């Protein structure tokens, strides 16, 4: 139930929540495991965590070249359970949720898929490539093993649409910014964030092209429960690869920024 | 919610971003609507017959199959404008597009024909067109680079994975995502998300139509088999859609086996890997144990990628077509064999295709068979490479 | 003595070395058997239908007549097999060849397009064929060089003089003139001696007596004019021999202009030179005053030669036929305007045709016209000069 | 009446013709002039002096390259007109036949042609590329000059053309010994040699890859009047282009051999 007892914290505090995006053993196993420890000690109130995937099609350079890095250190989904195994035994509380190309998924089973994210404690999985539309084994496998499956609410979503995402998904509601993938430098809605509410839908987090506090503040400001942030935080890696105590402390920098504009 | 199936058994569907959704819908709804619209049909046809130059011919080998009881017949859409079948269904899309409301068009280019065909039907029909194509490609088909900037196309050189056609469909779609409101995407071959499988099919369905006719004007029967390349299964699919009810006539798809199947350095998902989820459809692919998409390798860059179109993993599936391969050097003898003895230059693709009629017929000399291979472009794009091959080698 | 007349008017003849004579009546007699032969004209009508493609579509231009009152079609000789019209003529000479008992072909060529030709109809034929080129043309039409020798073609090239058309056809000349008992000379247009203006005609006629059917389907009457570049007159004659009797329909012929005629580096013999007698013809030349034959030059390698056909100097001299030139400039102009409005990609050679007809439309853009501009071949070939310019000028 | 002169004295002597080919003004004026005398001087008894032609089409690459030479050095055929009225005024009783390509007979009008060749003393011109069936206006304008019109009989002629070339032809008839083009090293028959005399035809010379004593004996001994050579000619005046003096010495040696083959 850990989406379900952070929001419900977040909103007796009045309080957005702030969710970074990072690529599982980006830049190596080591380094992304105190990456990670790095952005919940700065105040992230949940984790959106990349598996790397060899063809990631909603993702712009910056994140491709964060799975690049990934596959460079020889980082495999096998390598990312055991890290979200060490993530969980360290922070029990914190909802962890994945992100997912469907073939990862698909490949041996989709059943195992999500059985192996419930031994390690993972609270969601948004498979980017699966529509609602094709979502039925998908949700099934993860509602029976207690993972909440993430939908996409893009900006131009008809009323059906937006009754499915409601009834479908579980944990948050992934509430798209704009058209396009995944970037910092491309930068991106009251009518849906109501028509979600109406409709009982998981609290919304804002997405893609969030990379300043202003955006956070903003997306809470017009009644999202948060947002996400993923292309500016790689980038905070990417420019610090042979520093690593400066990563970490720029990373500790702009994670508190941002969440300190979710109190908005 | 369609209208049409998006599914051939197992294999197909809709695998994409759900901001994507909308635009196939849209698109699948207007090729409907086109279908039944008589002015559609009527302006498609005359593109075909005055622009493209339909019908191709259907040329009887006369020297090749010498001393064996095979007769061979070659398709000839090499003859079409732009030099490969690629210019049928584009000229359809095209007209889609325009239906749609859209002046812009993306598409994605292995061989450089897709990309030649896209290029030309936006020159006539007003659009802009952008091109996304491998660097490895740019290299190797480098004449087709040419032609395209030379009739206004954008072409954008892609340098990751593979730098081959599955990095330039991946560009092609991540552009797509962002800019549907105003941009067609013209994808080049039956693969990809629904609709495009069948209406790729349905717009090149033409070139079995035509041969059903010509082998009944010739022959005075059906063939005893059809013999097709395929990439992603574009020019088969379109070859094999009318004879697919006529069971005595066979289906044979031919994927490269670079290499060999052996090296691991192939195209061929359909018979040697296995059923994943990539680039919108549910489909045989190159894969990893782990679920990596795997890079592909031919020497024909048109058929260098990893997955193949659903409705071909369909067919196969039931047995209503078989499907075989061809390896790099097989086809390059199939090229100059060609060349040498009947005067025509064939595209590498289509020469995977030749080559497997050619050991149909060697293999059983004296068996008694009817065949028509479906030559799909000409070989202008790859003289520079086929000569550089064989310099290195003697010859 | 002959049985056709050799002359137009006070041009055309037999201006060959002795030796030759017999070897050119031979031809005559079997050209004249063959065109009452049946069999004959069955095979070369089988050849032209389904090996070569035959009949090329009429495109009418969507764009690049936009705003004026011209009407324009393109006859797409481009969409033959080989990539030009000369592949029409060397389909029926190579029957002619083996009618003859000859098993070996000479051929001359520039653009590279008769040579093409020349070696897919041998391939195709089982003829073994040897193939001049000019070490000039060799270079700017390299493609087709390519071409030829997949095709098992020998070429070779020729350093003397302006190493270009005229060269490799001197060169061919010579070395017939010792193996015509084994060899034809395949002539690839309407020039040199009696009987090659004739019978190049004859097998080139298809394309105007298409192109006549084809506007009448279309337009319900004849063509203003039709329009078409000449190097020696092949693809001109072809398309003009079926209008000549049409008094109203304007048969307009283009030379090349090359940098400019008053420069004196241009191809226009039949406007600009005086009557000569060489390459076995009297006819139109360029020449010094005191006789020696004058280096031509064209941007377009199948136009530059010094001389013409005289069945086109005759025509001009009765006033049916216009003739008009268009320079480098020009060509190139007509080139890119094509391949960005209309997405076809024309010869240079061609480009100058386009060109006289886009200056036609935009002198007097207000005037009624139906026009028909010969395609008379693809721009393939020409892609890496073009671009070579285009880039040594901006662009 | 020179050609009818010289084969009239050799009949008397029991002796054929040996007859050279050179380029005139190959490899300069002044140097061509001397080598002309070296030929007459060594034995010749008659020249056939070629008109430099931009595009020789019955000469392979010997004598293409004679013709360069004499390009190179400016060579007009106004100036071979000079040189001709020179060698005549010399040499008055040497039979003198050009070779002519039909352009630069034809150019600026073909009597006027035939009337220069008259003026400086030239007794036969042979045209390459006229065929006798395009003849007429060419040896209709030769005999109103009193030059001689030479003929071709290549050697599969027919009975027609054998009759025509020996009424139309006057001075000699020229025997071809080969199909091809004009070359020493390809080397070239009684039953044409014994029509053309049937005919009452001119003297029979043979012509084409006569290169050596022996082949210029079995001409004469076939019956034929005589022999040309060119090419071998050319060959020594090629090979010794920096050797002026020994050009000539290697010219009078070949030229005399050649000579006393004629005696046979
Ligand atoms: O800040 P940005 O621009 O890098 O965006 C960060 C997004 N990271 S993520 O895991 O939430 C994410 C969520 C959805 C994605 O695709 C889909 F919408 F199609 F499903 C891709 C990535
Ligand atoms: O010794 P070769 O092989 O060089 O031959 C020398 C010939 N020189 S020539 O002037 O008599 C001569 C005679 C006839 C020629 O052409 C024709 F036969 F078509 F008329 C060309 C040259
Ligand atoms: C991928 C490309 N070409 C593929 C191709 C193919 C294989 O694609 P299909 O399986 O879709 O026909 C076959 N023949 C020719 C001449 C081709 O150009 C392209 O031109 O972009
Ligand atoms: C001389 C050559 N081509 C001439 C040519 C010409 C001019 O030749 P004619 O005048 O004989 O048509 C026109 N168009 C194309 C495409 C051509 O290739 C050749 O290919 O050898
Ligand atoms: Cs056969
Ligand atoms: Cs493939
Ligand atoms: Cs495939
Ligand atoms: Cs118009
Ligand atoms: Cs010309
Ligand atoms: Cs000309």
């Amino acid at each position: 139930e850990r989406y379900e007892n952070l929001f419900a914290q977040l909103n007796d505090r009045r309080e957005g929540a702030f969710v970074p995006f990072v690529t599982l053993g980006d830049p190596g196993i080591e380094q992304s495991l105190k990456i990670i420890d790095t952005l919940i000690d700065a105040g992230a109130d949940a984790l959106e965590l990349g598996v790397p995937f060899s063809d990631p099609l909603a993702d712009g350079p910056t994140i491709q070249n964060a799975n690049l890095r990934a596959f460079a250190a020889g980082v495999t989904p096998a390598q990312c359970f055991e890290m979200l195994a060490l993530i969980r035994e360290k922070h029990p509380t914190i909802p962890i949720g994945l992100l997912m190309y469907a073939n990862l998924v698909f490949n041996n089973g989709i059943d195992a898929f999500y059985a192996r994210c419930e031994q390690v404690g993972v609270d969601s999985v948004l498979v980017a490539d699966v529509p609602v539309e094709e979502s039925a084994p998908f949700r099934q496998a993860a509602l029976r093993h207690n993972i909440a499956p993430i939908f996409i609410c893009p900006p131009n979503a008809d009323d059906d649409l937006l009754r499915q995402v409601a009834s479908y998904g579980r944990g948050y509601t992934y509430l798209l910014s704009r058209s396009g993938v995944t970037g910092a430098e491309n930068r991106g809605l009251h009518h849906l964030i109501e028509k979600l509410k109406e409709y009982h839908a998981a609290p919304a987090l804002q997405g893609f092209g969030i990379s300043s506090p202003e955006q956070v503040s903003a997306a809470v400001r017009a009644g999202a429960a948060g947002a996400i942030s993923g292309s500016a935080i790689v980038k905070i890696i990417e420019k610090n690869l042979a520093s690593p105590k400066q990563m970490l402390a720029e990373l500790r920098s702009f994670v508190s920024a941002m969440k300190a504009a979710s109190r908005a | 919610t369609t209208l049409l199936n998006p599914y051939f058994g197992e294999f197909g569907g809709m695998y994409v971003p759900q901001i994507l959704m909308p635009a196939l819908n849209q698109l699948e709804e207007a090729f409907v609507s086109a279908q039944k619209d008589p002015e559609f049909q009527a302006q498609f046809a005359d593109l075909l017959k005055n622009y493209a130059g339909r019908p191709t011919a259907l040329t009887k080998c006369q020297n090749i199959t010498a001393g064996t009881r095979t007769t061979l017949y070659l398709k000839r859409e090499d003859l079409l404008h732009g030099g490969a079948h690629k210019t049928n269904q584009v000229l359809g899309q095209a007209l889609l597009a325009k239906r749609m409301g859209k002046s812009e068009i993306i598409a994605e280019t292995g061989a450089g024909q897709h990309g030649v065909a896209s290029a030309l039907a936006s020159a006539l029909l007003g659009l802009k067109c952008r091109i996304y194509m491998g660097a490895k490609d740019v290299e190797r088909q480098s004449p087709n680079v040419f032609r395209m900037r030379l009739m206004g196309a954008e072409v954008i050189p892609v340098h990751s994975g593979s730098a081959t056609l599955k990095d330039a469909c991946n560009e092609a779609l991540r552009d797509w995502s962002g800019s549907y409101e105003t941009a067609h995407y013209m994808l080049g071959t039956a693969a990809g998300p629904h609709p495009y499988p069948t209406i790729v099919r349905e717009f090149q369905r033409m070139i079995g139509e035509e041969t059903k006719a010509q082998i009944l004007d010739k022959e005075g029967r059906l063939p005893d088999a059809v013999i097709a390349c395929v990439g992603g299964g574009s020019n088969a699919i379109g070859m094999f859609a009318d004879f697919i009810n006529d069971t005595s006539v066979g289906l044979i798809g031919v994927e490269p086996g670079g290499h060999g199947i052996e090296t691991g350095e192939h195209g061929a998902p359909l018979k040697h890997g296995r059923v994943g989820i990539y680039f919108g459809m549910k489909a045989p692919m190159m894969q990893t144990a782990d679920g990596q998409i795997e890079e592909s390798y031919s020497i024909s860059a048109g058929l260098d990628f990893p997955s193949v179109g659903p409705q071909h993993a369909y067919l196969n599936s039931i047995g209503r077509a078989d499907y075989v391969s061809i390896t790099d050097d097989e086809a390059l003898e199939a090229f100059k064999t060609l060349c040498r003895h009947e005067g025509i230059i064939p595209a590498l693709e289509s020469s995977h295709a030749l080559a497997h009629a050619l050991k149909m017929m060697r293999e059983q000399p004296e068996k008694e068979q009817l065949l028509v291979v479906n030559l799909s472009g000409r070989g202008d794009k790859d003289i520079f490479t086929v000569h550089d091959i064989l310099k290195a080698r003697g010859e």
